């Protein structure tokens, strides 16, 4: 289609640090992909990011009970929605499926875990190889799970026993797999 | 969704403590907010105080109310009521997880009666300025303990007691009016259905 | 503030009425509330940025309208006797439940099956007693506004041409002359108290004024008596030395 | 430690809007504008929390009215298209006769309009697939996820049509 | 419990 498009985006961000101890709130308005007006709980009032949001900042900050409402958003909005989903979001724990297999270089498939905090470590015989820690990086499956392939570049010689160790906040002890 | 508060009118002497009960039966409220609205005589509705977090309490104009999610109540309190506090107080309930929609209680009417330091109860007869054959009976200058009973006859009309303040003399008085078109009606028996002080003055017209 | 109009209105069953409201708070959300004859407050509509968001099973009879964020109007086509109530207009910063509602003065609507039962008040002023003057050195005037329906009245005292408020007590509610009938006329009293010397001055003038809100010049009137329109009925009295 | 974002948008002249909550990159839920219903990313979420979708439709109503004012402010300047970056992948090691699912991950694009189909052996396959809504980004572009369960002679392509692309982009995955 | 949405404010016109 030839006719042009016009995009308006609004994002209400709640940033948490050490749980609900330190909370920062952002009320951001966007045109196409350019922010033009923003409320920040650290600043305390609406400010114009670009020249395009200057009328909104002037008009919104003058509305009755506006400043009192946005300055209380960290309590009525952010800290509230944090406790609503805390049981199945902040405390969601899904244990990882670890698979070791090469296709020489060994690959430690780590699938279906959550959250993204994780550590993978190879062991030649209990030394923890450093040379050859080729990792494909953490990737997000979009279904509240993560996976990551952790390849090792070594020549498996005779009865050498390689160990893929996995450390995740869902477990109490590291998980190990051998080949 | 319903809100229950103290029914009817509450009469309190000044400097006394007040408690206005209010409980809400949130049955399908995901995020209840509690409100106290007040309507002073001759004015419109206005917010007294409100609480948004389930544990905190709100205060204004000496009034105080604690959002108590455990007993699902929101009682209003004040240690010393003033004569200016006489108004109608409404307990309200909203759901912050939805569009704003206030469910109101039936409202509680508050009447703060002042102390009359020098009572001088009397019943006077006042004649009309145009015609002289019409008149009313005026019961005035009685203590705040005296309750004026409303008439139980459709042809006798008795008003409620009123408090006027002559601010230049700094004087306050209570007054009730009674009138009728009945022939055997007189100011001597107009307030017989009320308990008035024994030393009430009845001048001879 | 939140301004709404009209303050009072009385109409026959089946007519049309239009209420209008405006708020100057820069608010996005406005409301309409109904207060029935039992003082129970209940929401009717709620608009956000010229669009309806809340309809609390209001009959199709009611038609709210808003072409501006700060305006909200309500039209009731073919009113019923059940529509007699006080209608409050309110506004909030937005539709969030944690926002305060700011209410207007209200519109008191009276819907009647028969406009022949509308009557203005008759006003009378009763001079103070000689006994009260010699017993308390004070003088009290009683004003009676009787035989009016509906109870859309505003009483006020006027001394020497100026409206006074000190020393005035008006009944907060009227009483019904024949309380058996639900269409009964009303009566209202008020008492102005001054010092005996001020009343005994012949050069002082006292006037009780009762503002009545009745029919308009638009509605027709079949009966022989005067059309009970919005008007002022007063009773006066001058001071007397003896 | 944690970030919760309530993301909304509206697009003209296509007249399509969307509303969702993001938790650390994953969608908590979105609101289907057509059915006026709240759709949770995981069916289990709806049993632990609730959200009245009526408030989402009102926000989109305001965003539509705001868009014209902003478009009229900017002297009707359009948005410049940005081509996406697809990446197909599988979520488990591939094994014959053992089920799995492909993931066609569209990344870094705008406006949020895509025509995405699954090509098997050159013929489209519409049976058993699943789609997610547009997901927000820090640079305010968008992401998307498509899924296709299957059993591993068959070649599988992910055809992606976007206005910022001169030709429909093909990404192949065979065993 | 229930999720609460921050309402979208109307732009200056
Ligand atoms: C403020 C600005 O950018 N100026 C131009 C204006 O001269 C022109 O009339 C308009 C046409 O749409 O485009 C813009
Ligand atoms: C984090 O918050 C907890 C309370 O929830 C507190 O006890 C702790 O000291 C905080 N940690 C830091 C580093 O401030
Ligand atoms: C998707 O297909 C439709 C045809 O129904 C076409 O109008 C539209 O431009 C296409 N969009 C893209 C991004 O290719």
């Amino acid at each position: 289609d030839t006719r042009p498009r016009f995009l308006e985006q609004v994002k209400h961000e709640c940033h948490f640090f050490n749980g609900t101890e330190r909370v920062r709130f952002l009320d951001r308005y966007f045109y196409h992909q350019e922010e033009y007006v923003r409320f920040d709980s650290d600043v305390g009032e609406y400010r114009a990011v670009t020249e395009l949001g200057r009328p909104d900042a002037e008009y919104w900050n003058s509305q009755k009970d506006l400043l009192e409402q946005k300055r209380a958003a960290v309590d009525t909005y952010c800290r509230h929605n944090y406790g609503v989903g805390e049981s199945f979001t902040v405390q969601r724990r899904v244990y990882p499926e670890v698979t070791v297999y090469p296709a020489n270089l060994l690959v430690c498939s780590v699938n279906g875990f959550y959250p993204g905090s994780i550590e993978v470590r190879w062991f030649r015989n209990g030394q923890e190889e450093k040379t050859g820690v080729v990792s494909t990086g953490l990737i997000q499956n979009g279904d509240w799970t993560f996976q990551t392939l952790v390849m090792l570049e070594t020549v498996p010689r005779s009865g050498e026993v390689y160990t893929c160790q996995v450390e995740h906040p869902s477990l109490t002890s590291p998980l190990t797999v051998e080949w | 969704d319903s809100v229950t508060q103290t029914e009817g009118q509450v009469t309190v002497s000044e400097s006394k403590s007040l408690i206005i009960n209010c409980t809400y039966s949130a049955t399908s409220i995901a995020y209840p907010n509690l409100f106290w609205y007040v309507r002073y005589p001759g004015e419109g509705l206005q917010l007294l105080l409100k609480v948004i977090t389930a544990g905190q309490k709100g205060s204004s104009r000496g009034f105080e109310a604690t959002y108590n999610k455990e007993t699902t109540s929101f009682h209003l309190q004040k240690a010393s009521v003033q004569e200016s506090d006489s108004a109608v107080y409404y307990c309200a309930l909203s759901d912050s997880g939805s569009f704003n929609k206030l469910t109101f209680g039936a409202g509680t009417r508050l009447a703060v009666c002042p102390y009359i330091q020098n009572p001088d109860p009397a019943v006077y007869q006042l004649r009309d300025s145009k015609s002289s054959d019409k008149s009313v009976c005026l019961f005035t200058d009685f203590d705040s303990q005296t309750n004026v009973s409303q008439s139980k006859d459709s042809d006798v009309y008795i008003t409620d007691k009123c408090v006027l303040d002559m601010r230049s003399m700094d004087f306050k008085s209570n007054s009730a009016v009674a009138w009728s078109n009945k022939s055997d009606f007189a100011c001597a028996n107009a307030f017989n259905n009320s308990i008035i002080p024994e030393d009430t003055f009845f001048p001879s017209p | 503030a939140v301004f709404q109009t009209p303050n009072y209105h009385v109409t026959q069953v089946g007519n049309e009425v239009s209420f209008n409201c405006k708020q100057t708070l820069g608010h996005d959300t406005m409301y309409w509330y109904k207060q029935d004859s039992k003082k129970l407050l209940k929401i009717m509509f709620s608009y956000n940025n010229k669009q309806l968001i809340v309809n609390e099973t209001v009959p199709r009879r009611f038609s709210p309208q808003s072409s501006d964020k700060a305006h909200l109007n309500l039209r009731i086509k073919s009113v019923e006797p059940e529509d007699s109530a006080v209608y409050l207009c309110a506004s909030s910063l937005d539709w969030g439940g944690q926002n305060t509602l700011y209410f207007g003065a209200g519109t008191r609507l009276s819907v009647l099956e028969d406009l022949n039962k509308v009557f203005p008040p008759e006003v009378a002023v009763f001079e103070p007693s000689e006994a009260e003057i010699s017993h308390t050195q004070k003088a009290t005037l009683v004003c009676l506004a009787t035989g009016f329906f509906p109870d859309h009245v505003e009483l006020s005292w006027w001394v020497n041409g100026k409206e006074v408020h000190s020393g005035v007590c008006t009944d907060p509610q009227p009483l019904k002359e024949q309380p058996a009938l639900n269409d009964s006329r009303y009566a209202l009293s008020s008492r102005l108290r001054v010092s005996a010397t001020f009343w005994q001055n012949p050069r002082n003038h006292f006037r009780c004024q009762v503002q009545f809100y009745g029919l308009s010049e638009n509605d027709e009137w079949t009966q022989d008596r005067a059309k009970p329109v919005t008007q002022i009925v007063s009773a006066e009295a001058w001071g007397r030395a003896d | 430690e944690h970030v919760i974002i309530q993301a909304e948008f509206y697009l003209n002249p296509d007249q399509s809007g969307e509303f969702m909550f993001d938790f650390d990159g994953d969608e908590i839920f979105h609101v289907d504008m057509a059915k006026k219903e709240t759709v949770w990313r995981l069916e289990e979420f709806g049993r632990f929390a609730s959200f009245e979708a009526q408030g989402a439709l009102a926000n989109i109503a305001v965003d539509k009215a705001n868009l014209e004012i902003m478009t009229k402010r900017s002297n009707y300047t359009p948005i410049t298209n940005v081509p996406p970056e697809v990446t197909v992948l599988t979520n488990s090691p591939v094994e014959l006769r053992e089920p799995n699912v492909l993931i066609c991950f569209i990344d870094k694009f705008t406006p949020p309009v895509v025509n995405v189909t699954w090509l098997r052996n050159g013929k489209p396959v519409t049976t058993g697939v699943s789609e997610t809504v547009f997901l927000p980004r820090e640079d305010h572009l968008f992401r998307k996820f498509h899924y296709l369960p299957f059993l591993p002679e068959d070649v599988y392509d992910c055809r992606v049509e976007h206005w910022g692309l001169d030709e429909p982009l093909l990404k192949h995955w065979e065993f | 419990g229930g999720y609460r949405a921050r309402p979208a404010k109307a732009a200056a016109t």
